[PDB]
RNA sequence: CCGGGCACUCUAACGGGACUGCCCGCGAAAGCGGGAGGAAGGAGGGGACGACGUCUGGUCAGCAUGGCCCUUACGGCCUGGGCGACACACGUGCUACAAUGCCCACUACAAAGCGAUGCCACCCGGCAACGGGGAGCUAAUCGCAAAAAGGUGGGCCCAGUUCGGAUUGGGGUCUGCAACCCGACCCCAUGAAGCCGGAAUCGCUAGUAAUCGCGGAUCAGCCAUGCCGCGGUGAAUACG
């Protein structure tokens, strides 16, 4: 129970850059700030590491993942 | 032909009009009975009547707004006592004694800080 | 009967009884109980042959529910799990999931307390 | 009660037999404050008692009530070392209050699931001259009577 | 610590606010902040004066910024000279263009805000901090007054540890309303500290 | 009819300044309606009487506006002559609508 | 009960409305 | 608080959201009245005082 | 509801009223007990109000302020994270463990407050939150609102069970640039511990406790079961 709503939203950021990249054909290793940005089928073989607010963790999209968003793989704090 | 006790209580006011008629009591469009459905007390508010063998050679129309069903039974119980009184005044003589004539004063108390309620207050431990 | 996947509610009411499956509870019931009309408050004892046949066709195949609902769930979770997905992750490491206070109050997805010499 | 001896806050008379006795024992039935149901409940089996009795209700009450008071109860009184467990006479107020107070006690202490009914078979057990309610009645004296090498510990 | 400013104790009755003008809603919160830049800057200068009370009233527009002194000879600065000027940077204020009708105060020592003023001067000047009270006290009860009080804060005499001063004579109780009596605080700013001075006149009574 | 809605902060105030809205007007027109007071909106406030910590403490301050009507009967042209604009009082802000 | 979501009361305690507690 | 932090007066924050009162005068956030734009504190030492009109100390 | 009218309720100003004043008893007196009148009787009921001082109390992170310490960082902007971690421990609370109860339908009385980009009537689509459309109000005259418990009726029938809603999977709406961390709300499925609590311990003396629901502040929204107020019903007991 994720909600959203009727207006997706994602942030351009790096939107424009990852579209991009597809022109090329692929690229090597992004790295974005807004973790809070969803995610779109144009993930599926990019790496776009996230920030956990102290480092930039390389996160390996795949389509099984493509509706979650990328916080959800850049784990914030340490524990055990 | 007409009389008018009031009676008050907890924020219940009651106009209470009272007609010769054979004893046909009844509230805001609504029979007595009808009005308090099922309140075992309610009979009260008439004790002021029944307690002047009245009830029955006494008829009263009247009014309440304001409170809760109880209080009203209680403001009633007034006016049905003071215009009582206020047609008869021989009448208190002895519908003081029970006193169904007395502004029931007891009233709900505010809530002060630092409580929960007036004096319910916060329970506490390692003392 | 044993209307969803072997069932056997009997004696009490019905839209009591219906509840006793997975995916079925108070709601999903007056539904059943309406798409195939049948006085609900009756004692499952007293069922028609007939409408236990309309009941059973409808609930088994009109939903997903016993055997069949508890392997999506787990489905679900086991997905959740196969990627870092951080729900993925709470319950690999028993502890709420839907975002809550792990410090005090978390009993019911830890279990019993391990008191530890403090 | 430091300063002076609280008066006994009479009670309103009963809404039919106009009994004080009565009313008390609506106000111990009653809890969270709803006058209304305890009325009902209580009343609803002040009439219970006819289908079992040709007998009135007001008196079966009166009885059940003036035949579970009892007599010399137990109290404590610590003295330069351990509290001994002393008796002593019952005041004619904490006669009521102890009764009623074990009879709507005892009643609910009952397996009837129908309130009223508890209630109502209780008063009669009790009336009549057994049950939960004269047990611990019966039940104090008893203790008293077994202390009663302490007549020198009045008060 | 026990007790309240009897000022704001007392206006239900002997005292009437500062400002005096009804208004509110979308407004209460503007007209407010209006008057404090007002009695603000208008402090940063009148020191010399005595500048007691600074009622303020308003309707529409015409406001009516008064001001009490014992010094109204120095407001004006020159016929006009001052009076002037200060009027002036209202606009700077109160776009809202208002008069500043100035009155005076009769004995500069029973206005408290102001007794109080000076034994804080005083005290700010390496003054005998209870030497200049049993004066005040008197500079006050010397006057009129049914009764007064004055108290000087801590590190009196600059001792190295906070003390408190205090010294008053006749009548001046507080519990009673009916009382009316002009309070003064004195902040006093210090070489080594801080430490200001209250000053309390009861006079007059129902 | 002129609708006359005085409001102030203080019941004297502003009470005061509503008998005068009416001799002046009590000989010029109809006898009006007389002052309708109408109940008040008070704006409440509680704060912690001290900072940091005590929040068992509290103090309370209200702000009572009380209302005021009158109303008259017929603008008879020659009674907003006695009133128009002989007002006086600050400490009020009455609006209007007949 | 008093804090039952999808019920009667539990709106009424939650403070909201629902398909458990309409208007009219 | 800080001088830096007595910018939120900046018509222009960037979205309405980082809109945060704070005491006009204190610039204490918290306790911020919106009828006063005044924190609890300042809020009680001039009401004391008298510089807010019809404002008495309640009591019933 | 329209004419009509202030008698009544009420809204809100102003007074009046109660003082041991009156009668008996006791006393040297103050005054104590009792009785009549009276709406109320002895400080009628609840607030604001806290003496000289004490704890070297609390707060220099509200604000003011003496000294000291850093001035390319102990200042400043920003973005992400953190204040929301968890094996445990305690405090204050909430909801329960039920039949004096829970559930659906219908049906009856409150008080105090809030409302400009705001309270939202009424009609419409959607199971719903809510969305679209749109009347009045600056508000004793329109909205938030339904009060809840209660009452008449019917459902369950003593069962972890129509008790209890934790936990978790799924779909969806509103606020906001953005709800992974980390919001609330709705619908479905899920239905956990809990069957009245060890030693010990808390509150309260009358419209109080217990119990039921209503508003407000802050505030886009909300982690309010918290805080601050309102009123409904309405006890037990105090020898000492
Ligand atoms: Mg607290
Ligand atoms: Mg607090
Ligand atoms: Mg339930
Ligand atoms: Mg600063
Ligand atoms: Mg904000
Ligand atoms: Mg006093
Ligand atoms: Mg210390
Ligand atoms: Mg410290
Ligand atoms: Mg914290
Ligand atoms: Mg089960
Ligand atoms: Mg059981
Ligand atoms: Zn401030």
């Amino acid at each position: 129970p994720r909600s959203l709503k009727k207006g997706v939203f994602v942030d351009d950021h790096l939107l424009e850059k990852v579209l991009e990249l597809n022109a090329k054909g692929e690229k090597r290793l992004i790295k974005t700030w807004s973790r809070r940005s969803t995610i779109v089928p144009e993930m599926v073989g990019h790496t776009i590491a996230v920030y956990n607010g102290k480092q930039h963790v390389p996160v390996y999209i795949t389509e099984n993942m493509v509706g979650h968003k990328l916080g959800e793989f850049a784990p914030t704090r340490t524990y055990r | 032909e007409q009389y008018y006790g009031t009676g008050r209580r907890k924020e219940a006011v009651a106009r209470v009009f009272l007609r010769p008629g054979n004893g046909k009591v009844t509230v805001n469009g609504q029979d007595f009975n009808e009005y308090f459905q099922g309140l075992v007390r309610a009979v009260a508010a008439l004790e002021p009547l029944r307690a002047v063998d009245a009830l029955g050679r006494f008829d009263a129309y009247i009014t309440v707004r304001g409170g809760g069903k109880s209080g009203q039974i209680d403001a009633i119980k007034l006016g049905i006592a003071r215009a009582l009184v206020q047609y008869n005044p021989d009448y208190r003589a002895k519908l003081k004694p029970l006193g169904f004539l007395t502004r029931d004063a007891r009233v709900v108390e505010r809530k002060k800080y630092g409580k929960h309620k007036a004096r319910r207050a916060p329970q506490y431990s390692k003392r | 009967a044993r209307i969803a996947g072997v069932e056997i509610p009997r004696n009490k009411r019905v839209d009591v009884a219906l509840t006793y499956i997975y995916g079925i509870g108070k709601a999903r019931a007056k539904e059943a109980l309406e798409k195939t009309g049948i006085n609900p408050a009756t004692r499952v004892k007293d069922l028609t042959e007939a409408e236990v046949v309309r009941l059973r066709e409808y609930v088994e195949n009109t939903w997903k529910l016993e055997g069949e609902l508890r392997a999506e769930v787990a489905a679900n979770i086991k997905r959740l799990m196969d990627i870092g997905c951080y729900r993925g992750l709470r319950h690999r490491r028993g502890l709420p999931v839907r975002g809550q206070r792990t410090r005090t109050n978390a009993r019911t997805r830890k279990g019993p307390r391990k008191t530890v010499a403090g | 009660a430091r300063r002076r001896r609280a008066e006994v806050r009479q009670l309103q008379p009963d809404l039919v037999y106009g009994d004080v006795l009565v009313t008390a024992f609506i106000n111990k039935i009653m809890r969270d404050g709803k006058k209304n149901l305890a009325a009902r409940i209580f009343y609803d089996a002040c009439k219970i008692i006819q289908e079992k009795t040709g007998q009135e209700p007001l008196k079966v009450f009166k009885q059940a009530v003036e035949n579970v008071k009892p007599r010399m109860e137990v109290r404590s009184r610590r003295v330069g070392g351990a509290n001994y467990q002393v008796p002593m006479e019952v005041s004619p107020r904490r006669q009521q209050s102890l009764a009623l107070r074990w009879l709507v006690q005892a009643a609910n202490q009952r397996p009837e699931r129908r309130a009223a009914v508890r209630i109502a078979h209780e008063l009669m057990d009790a009336a009549e001259g057994k049950g939960g309610a004269v047990k611990k009645k019966e039940d104090v004296e008893r203790m008293a009577e077994a202390n009663r090498a302490y007549a020198h510990y009045r008060w | 610590g026990n007790k309240i400013h009897p000022i704001g104790f007392r206006l239900g009755i002997t005292r009437d606010w500062e400002s005096r003008w009804y208004a509110g809603k979308k407004q209460y919160r503007h007209l407010l902040l209006e008057d404090q830049r007002i009695r603000g800057l208008l402090e940063k200068e009148l020191y010399s004066a005595g500048l007691a009370r600074v009622d303020i009233e308003r309707a529409a527009d015409n406001v009516a910024v008064t001001v009490h002194v014992a010094k109204p000879g120095v407001v004006i600065g020159r016929g006009g000279e001052r009076i002037r000027v200060l009027r002036e940077e209202l606009a700077k204020l109160t776009g809202k263009n208002v008069a500043l009708n100035v009155q005076e105060v009769q004995n500069p020592n029973l206005s408290a805000p102001l007794v109080a003023q000076r034994v804080a001067e005083q005290i700010e000047r390496r003054f005998a901090v209870r030497r200049a009270i049993k004066q005040a006290v008197q500079r006050v009860m010397e006057s009129g007054a049914k009764g007064a009080k004055v108290i000087v804060s801590g590190r009196i005499g600059g001792a190295e540890q906070a003390r408190t001063e205090w010294a008053a004579q006749g009548r001046v109780p507080l519990h009673t309303l009916r009382a009316n009596i002009d309070y003064g605080f004195a902040l006093a700013r210090t070489t080594y500290g801080v430490l200001g001075v209250k000053a309390y006149i009861f006079l007059g009574e129902v | 009819k002129i609708r006359i809605k005085l409001r102030g902060f203080d019941h004297k105030t502003l009470d005061a300044s509503a008998q005068k809205i009416v001799e002046a007007a009590r000989r010029s027109g109809a006898q009006v309606s007389g002052p309708i007071p109408l109940p008040t909106r008070v704006r409440r406030f509680t704060v912690i009487r001290g900072p940091f910590k005590h929040k068992d403490s509290r103090e309370h301050f209200e702000l009572r506006t009380h209302n005021r009507l009158v109303d008259i009967i017929n603008p008879n042209r020659k009674t907003i002559e006695q009133l128009m604009t002989l007002d006086l009082p600050t400490g009020v802000e009455i609006e209007i609508k007949t | 009960g008093k804090g039952d979501r999808r019920t009667r009361r539990g709106k009424i305690w939650r403070g909201t409305y629902g398909k458990y507690r309409p208007r009219k | 608080a800080r001088k830096a932090l007595i910018e939120k007066a900046k018509r222009t924050p960037k979205f309405k959201v980082r809109a945060y009162t704070r005491c006009v005068r204190c610039g204490r956030a918290r306790s911020v009245y919106r009828f006063f734009g005044l924190c609890r504190i300042c809020l009680r030492e001039l009401a004391h005082k008298g510089q807010l009109p019809g404002v008495r100390k309640a009591s019933w």
